[PDB]
């Protein structure tokens, strides 16, 4: 109507170059240097504090927001690409559907009594990018939430899904998880767990365990299960215990043997 | 050298927080990117029929 220009138009070939042509930008890269840069950040912090120095649970929880807000960012800029290329296939196939303008079907377009799909409209339309089918749940942020605690005694139960208060009401019974092993007098230098087992072994002589024997039962007990090379994995909450039970045991050594000698 | 390592953790923590503002800074930079240009992608197809 009065000016010609009609609202939409069916997708021409040489529109079509364009429309292949459209993507959204990525930050894939952007978005794994951010995730390296954070977890050399907190690996730095885990050590980086004064053994001496208390009260590192406030930084804890500042980073531990950051990496949420963090992933939340992730899991949106998925949303939105998804929600992009969805939104391509429908305008393309909305587009095909649609006939073409050749001799008065442009007229018919302009005076409004023919309508075409506008990306502009449908990405109007589209609906917000949701959070969901989304966990925020890393190694990362697992030994990040669980540091504290290991900060604050190398020995830690943190579970608390058989009862909120602790392991049992408010006495929990577990024990103390042992640095050196009785098999191998030694610090685990290749801390290896199973998913199933749950119990961390210095691998060196479980391989001596597991030759000849395609599986074998796990020597710790509380359990009952025979596990393969394959189920162990990297645990990084062994050696972190590892590193601060040494750190605190050096300034103790030293505190008392500067004090001892303070004396004479 | 404890006072001096605290700073350091102070500085890089709002270093962090600095870069997690930078952070859907950058991702409302990549929508208004990505917004307005299938406008004029529209009015190019507009041109092409």
């Amino acid at each position: 109507n009065d000016n010609p220009i009609p609202k939409s138009v069916p997708l021409h070939p040489k529109s079509g170059k364009y429309f292949h042509n459209l993507h959204a930008r990525d930050l894939s890269n952007i978005y794994q240097q951010c995730y390296k840069q954070i977890d050399e950040t907190i690996n730095q912090l885990v050590d980086s504090t004064s053994p001496s120095t208390i009260g590192i649970e406030e930084q804890v929880a500042d980073i531990t927001s950051t990496y949420k807000l963090l992933s939340t960012y992730e899991s949106e800029s998925n949303s939105f690409d998804e929600h992009i290329k969805d939104l391509k296939k429908n305008f393309k196939q909305s587009s095909d559907a649609c006939p073409q303008i050749d001799l008065s079907t442009w007229d018919k377009y302009r005076t409004g009594e023919l309508t075409a799909p506008k990306l502009s409209e449908l990405y109007l339309n589209m609906p917000t990018p949701e959070p969901a089918t989304m966990v925020n749940n890393t190694d990362t942020l697992k030994i990040l939430k669980v540091l504290p605690y290991i900060w604050n005694d190398p020995t830690c139960v943190i579970p608390d899904l058989q009862n909120p208060a602790d392991e049992d009401d408010l006495q929990i019974e577990g024990g103390k998880i042992e640095l050196t092993c009785p098999i191998t007098c030694k610090p685990y230098e290749a801390p290896l767990i199973s998913r199933k087992c749950n119990h961390v072994f210095d691998r060196d002589g479980i391989q001596n365990y597991l030759q000849g024997y395609t599986t074998r039962d796990c020597p710790q007990a509380a359990c009952s299960q025979v596990v393969s090379m394959r189920d162990f994995v990297r645990d990084p909450i062994m050696e972190l215990r590892c590193k601060i039970a040494k750190m605190k045991e050096s300034q103790e050594q030293d505190k008392r043997s500067s004090q001892a000698i303070d004396v004479l | 050298i404890d006072d001096q390592i605290q700073q350091l953790l102070l500085k890089q923590r709002h270093l962090l927080s600095k870069m997690a503002s930078s952070m859907k800074s950058l991702k409302n930079c990549q929508k208004e990117l990505i917004s307005t240009q299938i406008l004029q992608f529209e009015a190019q197809n507009m041109d092409v029929s």
